[PDB]
């Protein structure tokens, strides 16, 4: 009966809306005991996976020097990335502090907490990459068989990467350790064949060294420090074989920073170039 | 078809209609072209499937179809991934498991599909292998398969009838009609017209019957399939293959779910068009609904369950043959029940012994050990002895230690009732037959109705010849001229003829067959020691005797028979007495078991009773109606379903066969769920139409027993009503096994459309949600068909077919929307718990899953600005899986708890009288802990490793839901019929 059907309706309607608010209650004290600032866990992005900032799709670059539109893809990526990073943008200095050109210990900026308020962020300037950074250079370096890709470790809050002691020998002698302020890095051929037609290999960072400093770390979380850059590494190869398909791998050695076969990122590259004549 | 019976026709009639001759026969020419033409003497046999397509058939069947729509959308989808290259797989695995599960269901479908076979390998034992005629007036010796109709046939003592013969020269020949009667008295055969039915005109022999003595010659008028047992087995053949109730209460219950998938399918798949979805995510959203939406281990549990049950009940001496058929009898409302054979025992026994005017009531029992009825008396002396010395019968060698009452004895079957008697009641009766010497004189010649036997007593004091008689009580009463009541001898007294009269009317009234005896000591006086004796009746007196007693027999019901339908009739199931013995033994029959009570009365009983004719009394009054062969014949189907509405107690006398099939189609007009008793050959026909069949084991024929689909090895029809509970307690655990079942499908099909709605990452995957439906939920399953009896099961009315289903719409809407819901609710809760302690807060997992789940994109920005990579996001979406499923199974212990009883409450039924329900549980938590820690350990098939508080988040749901079923529960405990039980009771 029309009667029947009300007080049906109303049974459910009564009935879904406690039942939402038992579910809308849980949510809210479950998210009581998470905190604003910091991650109550960090398992899964505890060793910081490594990237490249061409954001290429099949972890492959195919790209011709005459065609504007061959590598039109690349350069617009590196200019929307790097437009952040450009000077102009990080001239106040409320929220800016110009840090030294020499690496230097790790900043601790207080603590995660609501008190000492916002934080302070070094300035990265594009400088630093030297011929990547399209200050006077067209292109960012896709002219002739000139690529280069800007490397990047991924964001985690508190992290203090710790460079490897040089103890154990760890590759052949670079002239410069600077382990305690440096975190290394260095690009390789992944086997035999390909490190014979890879060529040469250049390294723009910070201060001239090869790897991030650590003086813009740690990260503290995109509300007590937002508008952080990151540090980067401009690798430029400048020799390499005309349409050939070389597969390099980019690695960042440290006592903290871990590696994985599941996972091909976790501090590595399998990067693929490809140039056509 | 042939049904122009001319039993009418005198020998010449016959001669030119057949074309033969008694001197001659049938020529070998004429002969041979009726074998061409007719066909063999040979019951043909029916066409059967074979078993493979049966087997192939259940691939179809259930849910199969959606499986297999399913498995072919998975192959497209990964072939679609293949051409643009995707070696993920996860389809495979899938394909390969809905097709497994396909094959494991038909497999179980099959196990639990009937039985098939056929009646006729159970009449070889029967069918005769060669017949005596005769061609151009030469006896030889034939096949019975060559013998065909038109020819002479003779038929001696002790074999089989070669075929269905007009019997034209008869020299006392009796015939076992047990076949088309069910009754083993022999019936006698003539050569004239003595009744206008072909089954009673006692001048026609038939196919398969044997005849117990003497020589016929008969004109062979039907052969093969076209005899009355060839109609009788092809019926018994042709008809019966129809769905159980059982069947279709799961037809009925896939059809609401496969419904319900295809309708939310068909919706959202066109929602996910209307979204700007790629194809392949639209059937990969397809493939998941499917199998969440899908119950695959249901229908194997319910053959688990029905295997149980059979296992548990033939412990009791009950062979199952048909598994589907432990629940119909339960569901059964009406019991047309055999009666010689299955109600009684198929024995002839003597009941009631009447002397000194007054009658003594005999215990008929199967196990009796003794009989106490008032023997200290007088008379009973010489009873006792007139009972023990005027007897032929025998007993069988080799039973020296056997029960009395299963002792073989040859004999005629009153001489072997009395004979048991005397063994029962003396304990010794050879010693006493011989130290009695027997004078070889024992006239039993037909005509003539009665017996004598001249004995000498052994007793020195006495020592004076004696003639025991006994006979036909009338012809005893003619020849007696005094009565010995306690002791001395009174004259024929008018008031003795009158009392001997009056109980000879009550005794045949009780349907009962009485036999007079009666005494008569010779003085040594007129016979000397050494007199000589004659068969010839003429040099002894056979007049001037002394009555001393007369005994009826009944052919008793069994013990437990009175009770059974006691039980049975209290359970709200209507018996119904279908038989082919005469309408007095029936109706006394069905007096003395309770399928006509003391104080119901029938229309000729009225009729007696107020003197006034038969027409007259409005049959509104009668409670009870008997109803002979002829008046069904005659029957309109109208008039046969009033009378079976109307009259509560109804008995069928004189049956054929096609009259019990009758009965049977009739009742279950209806829509009334019948079962059939019966261990005849005369009951295959209504043992196949009737919903289930159950047949006698030590009492029973090979052809009912083939046909019935339940067999009662001990003959104890007290089974019925443990059946009957069975098959309620069956129906009510499969209703909470249902709700339990359907109950886990809500919480694996909200993921899914969360997914597609919202764009959230998979909450969880498919092979997971499998993993539930095959894994942890089959033994809770199993666990609620061992739930006990909630309420008096036997004092309820029986179900209605059509009105009350196995699976309603309040159990349906209940399982998806008052629970199910609740359990999604807690999953996602668990679900957004593991998401956020990580990183990811729940608004900033609305429309992620497409950068979520992109190879490309390896810094992905959670709620702290921390960049994740494709591997790690994956690893906490089968995290997240994972917790998922692990909440679905803790809301799934609440929910088999509260699934334990369906109107009590677990206080009052009990949670650890049931051990199976804490085995499920436990088997849930090893099958999930090995999921998590093992499989998990390497991350495969989207499980991983689980924190410790992950493993309770959802408990407070549990307890929510346990919480919110007590409530519903104890509402409609306490307010019946107040539209909480009308809308809540499942
Ligand atoms: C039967 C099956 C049931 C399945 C249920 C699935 C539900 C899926 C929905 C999930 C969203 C849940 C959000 C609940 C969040 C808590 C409630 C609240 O108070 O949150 C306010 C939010 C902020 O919370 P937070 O996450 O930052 O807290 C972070 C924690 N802390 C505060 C400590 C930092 O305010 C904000 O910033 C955002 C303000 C704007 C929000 C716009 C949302 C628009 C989304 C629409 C999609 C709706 C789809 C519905 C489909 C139904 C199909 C049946
Ligand atoms: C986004 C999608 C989410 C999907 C969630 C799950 C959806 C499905 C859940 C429940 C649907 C159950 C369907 C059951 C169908 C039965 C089929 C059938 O065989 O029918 C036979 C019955 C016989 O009736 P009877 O004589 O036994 O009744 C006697 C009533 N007495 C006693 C008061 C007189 O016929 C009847 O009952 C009439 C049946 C009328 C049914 C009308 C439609 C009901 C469906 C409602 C679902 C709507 C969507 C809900 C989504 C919620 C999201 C929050
Ligand atoms: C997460 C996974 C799912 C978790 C779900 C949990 C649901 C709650 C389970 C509650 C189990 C209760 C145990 C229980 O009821 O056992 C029943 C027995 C015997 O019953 P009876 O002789 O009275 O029946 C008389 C029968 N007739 C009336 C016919 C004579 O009694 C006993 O063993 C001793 C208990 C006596 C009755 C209760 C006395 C008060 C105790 C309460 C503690 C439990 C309820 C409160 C906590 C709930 C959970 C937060
Ligand atoms: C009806 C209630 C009574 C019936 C249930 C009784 C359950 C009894 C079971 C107890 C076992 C508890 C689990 C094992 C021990 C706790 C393990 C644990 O550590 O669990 C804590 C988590 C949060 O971890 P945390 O932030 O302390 O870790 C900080 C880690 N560090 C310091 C490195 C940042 O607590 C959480 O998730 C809280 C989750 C809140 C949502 C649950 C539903 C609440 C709704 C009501
Ligand atoms: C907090 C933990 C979870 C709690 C779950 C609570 C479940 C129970 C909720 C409501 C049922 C209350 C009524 C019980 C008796 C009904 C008597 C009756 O319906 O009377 C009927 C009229 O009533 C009505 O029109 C109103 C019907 C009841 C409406 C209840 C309120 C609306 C719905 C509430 C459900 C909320 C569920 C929320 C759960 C959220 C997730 C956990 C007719 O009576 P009559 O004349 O035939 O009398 C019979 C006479 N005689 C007894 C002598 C035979
Ligand atoms: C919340 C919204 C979006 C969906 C829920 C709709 C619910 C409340 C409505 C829609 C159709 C309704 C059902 C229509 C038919 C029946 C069958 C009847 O025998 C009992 C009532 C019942 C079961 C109704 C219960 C309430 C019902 C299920
Ligand atoms: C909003 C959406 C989810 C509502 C969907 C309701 C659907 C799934 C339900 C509501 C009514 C149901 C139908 C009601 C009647 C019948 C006839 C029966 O012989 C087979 C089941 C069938 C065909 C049901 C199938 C499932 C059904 C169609
Ligand atoms: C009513 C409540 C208790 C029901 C909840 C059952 C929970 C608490 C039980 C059931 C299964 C159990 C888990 C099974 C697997 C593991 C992994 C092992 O390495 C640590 C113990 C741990 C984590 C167990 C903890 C306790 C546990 C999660
Ligand atoms: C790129 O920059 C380096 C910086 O030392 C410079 O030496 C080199 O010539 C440049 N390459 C060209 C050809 O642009
Ligand atoms: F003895 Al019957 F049907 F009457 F088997
Ligand atoms: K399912
Ligand atoms: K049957
Ligand atoms: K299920
Ligand atoms: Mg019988």
């Amino acid at each position: 009966t029309g009667g029947s059907w009300f007080k049906i309706l109303l049974f459910y309607v009564i009935f879904y809306g406690c039942l939402a608010g038992i579910f809308i209650g849980t949510i809210q004290v479950m998210l009581l005991t998470i905190s604003e600032l910091k991650p109550t866990y960090q398992d899964r992005v505890a060793p910081p996976g490594l990237t490249q900032i061409p954001q290429i799709q099949k972890t492959e670059i195919s790209f011709r020097p005459n065609d504007p539109k061959s590598y039109e893809a690349y350069v617009l990526n590196i200019i929307r990335f790097l437009e952040k990073y450009k000077d102009s943008a990080q001239k106040d200095d409320m929220i800016f502090e110009d840090c030294g050109s020499m690496p230097s210990e790790p900043k601790e900026r207080g603590e995660f907490n609501h008190e000492r308020g916002e934080r302070k962020v070094c300035r990265f300037k594009l400088d630093w990459l030297g011929n990547c950074s399209g200050l006077n250079d067209e292109s960012y370096g896709y002219k002739e068989g000139k690529p280069c890709i800007i490397i990047k470790l991924n964001r985690v809050l508190g992290f203090k990467p710790k460079p490897p002691k040089n103890e154990s020998l760890e590759t052949y002698p670079l002239t410069m350790k600077y382990n305690p302020n440096v975190l290394p890095v260095q690009c390789t051929g992944k086997r035999d064949e390909d490190k014979d037609k890879v060529g040469n290999i250049e390294y723009f960072g910070m201060g001239g060294f090869y790897g991030f400093p650590l003086q813009y770390y740690p990260y503290y979380g995109k509300l007590l420090q937002p508008k952080y850059l990151q540090p980067l590494l401009a690798v430029q190869f400048t020799n390499l074989t005309l349409d050939t398909e070389i597969r390099i791998e980019c690695k960042a050695y440290g006592e903290n920073i871990g590696y994985s076969e599941k996972d091909r990122f976790q501090g590595r590259f399998d990067v693929k170039i490809e140039v056509k004549s | 078809g042939m049904d122009l019976d001319d039993h009418r026709l005198s020998n010449t009639e016959l001669e030119q209609k057949y074309g033969t001759n008694i001197i001659q026969g049938l020529s070998s020419v004429r002969a041979t072209e009726l074998l061409a033409r007719d066909g063999p003497n040979t019951l043909t046999p029916p066409k059967q499937t074979p078993e493979i397509i049966k087997f192939l058939k259940q691939m179809v069947g259930g849910f199969s179809i959606l499986l297999w729509i399913g498995a072919a959308l998975c192959w497209i989808a990964f072939v679609i991934q293949y051409v643009n290259n995707s070696a993920s797989l996860d389809n495979v695995y899938l394909g390969a498991i809905l097709v497994l599960v396909v094959i494991l269901t038909g497999i179980f479908a099959y196990y639990q599909e009937a039985k098939s076979t056929n009646i006729m390998a159970s009449f070889s034992k029967m069918i005769p292998q060669q017949a005596l005629v005769i061609r151009d007036a030469e006896k030889k010796v034939i096949s019975a398969e060559q013998l065909v109709v038109g020819d002479v046939v003779e038929i001696k003592g002790g074999d089989q009838i070669p075929a269905d013969i007009r019997l034209v020269f008869s020299q006392g020949c009796k015939v076992d009609n047990s076949s088309l009667t069910g009754e083993s008295e022999p019936q006698a055969r003539s050569t004239e017209f003595t009744h206008e039915n072909p089954l009673e005109t006692k001048n026609i022999g038939f196919y398969s019957t044997t005849c117990l003595e003497g020589t016929a010659t008969g004109i062979v008028i039907n052969t093969g399939d076209r005899t009355i047992i060839g109609r009788i087995a092809s019926l018994a053949s042709g008809v019966g293959s129809e769905k159980t109730p059982i069947a279709i209460e799961i037809e009925h219950f896939v059809h609401i779910v496969a419904g319900v998938a295809v309708s939310i399918d068909i919706i959202f798949f066109i929602t996910a068009v209307c979204m700007k979805y790629y194809v392949l995510d639209a059937i990969i959203f397809l493939i998941s609904i499917i199998v969440a939406n899908v119950p695959e281990g249901l229908l194997a549990t319910v053959t688990v369950t029905l295997s149980l049950t059979a296992k548990r009940m033939a412990k009791k001496n009950c062979l199952v043959k048909n598994l589907e058929a432990v629940e119909t009898l339960g569901s059964t409302s009406i019991i047309c029940s055999d009666k010689t054979g299955t109600l009684t025992q198929n024995r002839m026994t003597v009941a009631h012994l009447w002397f000194d005017n007054q009658i003594f009531v005999a215990d008929t029992s199967e196990n009796q050990t003794k009989q106490a009825f008032d023997q200290s008396s007088g008379t009973w002396a010489s009873l006792s002895k007139i009972i023990t010395l005027c007897n032929r019968a025998e007993f069988r060698p080799g039973q020296e230690s056997v029960p009395i009452m299963k002792r073989t004895v040859v004999g005629d079957a009153s001489e072997t009732a009395l004979l048991k008697f005397s063994e029962v009641i003396l304990g010794d009766v050879m010693g006493i037959r011989k130290r009695n010497h027997k004078v070889a004189e024992i006239p039993f010649n037909s005509t003539n109705k009665f017996q004598l036997s001249i004995h000498e007593t052994e007793d020195p004091n006495n020592k004076r010849f004696l003639v025991v008689m006994k006979g036909a009580p009338e012809r005893i009463l003619e020849k007696c001229s005094t009565i010995m009541i306690n002791g001395q001898e009174q004259p024929l007294d008018k008031s003795s003829a009158d009392s001997f009269h009056t109980a000879y009317m009550e005794l045949g009234g009780l349907g009962e067959r009485v036999l007079g005896f009666c005494h008569l000591y010779l003085p040594a006086e007129q016979f000397p020691q050494s007199y000589i004796f004659d068969v010839d009746s003429v040099n002894f007196p056979t007049s001037n005797f002394c009555f001393v007693g007369l005994l009826s027999m009944i052919d008793p019901p069994r013990s437990t028979v009175p009770d059974a339908v006691s039980k049975c009739r209290s359970a709200g199931i209507k018996v119904i007495m279908v038989t082919g013995d005469h309408p007095i033994t029936a109706k006394a029959i069905a007096k003395s078991v309770g399928i006509i009570s003391a104080n119901n009365e029938t229309v000729e009983d009225i009729a007696k009773r107020r003197n006034i004719a038969v027409e007259q009394v409005n049959k509104r009054e009668a409670k009870a109606a008997v109803v002979t062969g002829m008046e069904l014949k005659d029957m309109t189907p109208e008039q046969l379903d009033e009378l079976l509405t109307n009259y509560q107690e109804i008995v069928f006398a004189r049956t054929s066969p096609q009259q019990k099939l009758i009965i049977v189609e009739g009742c279950q007009r209806q829509d009334a769920i019948v079962a059939v008793t019966g261990d005849g050959v005369n009951d295959s026909p209504a043992l196949k139409k009737a919903d289930i069949g159950i047949a006698m084991g030590i009492a029973g024929s090979d052809a009912a027993k083939n046909a019935a689909d339940m067999v009662l090895l001990d003959d104890n029809f007290a089974s019925i009503v443990t059946g009957v509970e069975e098959g309620r307690l069956i129906f009510d655990n499969l209703k909470k096994t249902i709700a339990y079942t359907l109950t886990s499908n809500i919480p694996e099909l909200c993921p899914f459309l969360i997914y597609i709605v919202a764009g959230l990452p998979l909450p969880i995957g498919t092979i997971t949600i499998l993993f539930i439906d095959l894994g942890t939920d089959i033994i809770p399953s199993i666990a609620l068909a061992y739930e006990k009896a909630e309420s008096d099961i036997m004092n309820r009315k029986p179900r209605h077919k059509k009105k009350d289903r196995l699976v309603n719409t309040q159990l349906a809407i209940y399982s998806y929307l008052h629970i199910g819901l609740m359990q999604a609710l807690g999953g996602f809760l668990v679900y957004f718990t593991v998401y956020a302690q990580q990183g990811f807060w729940p608004t900033s997992l609305i429309n992620l899953r497409v950068a979520w789940e992109t190879d490309d994109i390896n810094d992905l920005e959670d709620s702290y600005g921390q960049e994740w990579t494709r591997y790690q996001r994956k690893y906490l979406e089968w995290t997240g899986s994972t917790a998922f499923f692990v909440a679905i199974m803790i809301q799934q212990w609440a929910d088999l708890i509260i699934c334990k009883t369906r109107r009590n409450s677990i206080f009052q039924q009990g949670l650890f009288r049931n051990k199976v329900i804490w085995v499920g549980i436990a088997s849930q938590v090893i099958v999930a802990l090995i999921l998590s820690y093992g499989l998990g350990s390497v991350p495969a098939l989207s499980f991983t490793m689980l924190r410790v508080q992950y493993w309770f988040v959802a408990v407070p749901h549990a307890i929510l839901i346990w919480v919110y079923d007590e409530m519903r529960k104890l509402f409609i405990r306490l307010y019946p019929g107040s539209w909480w039980d009308k809308n809540m009771y499942y």
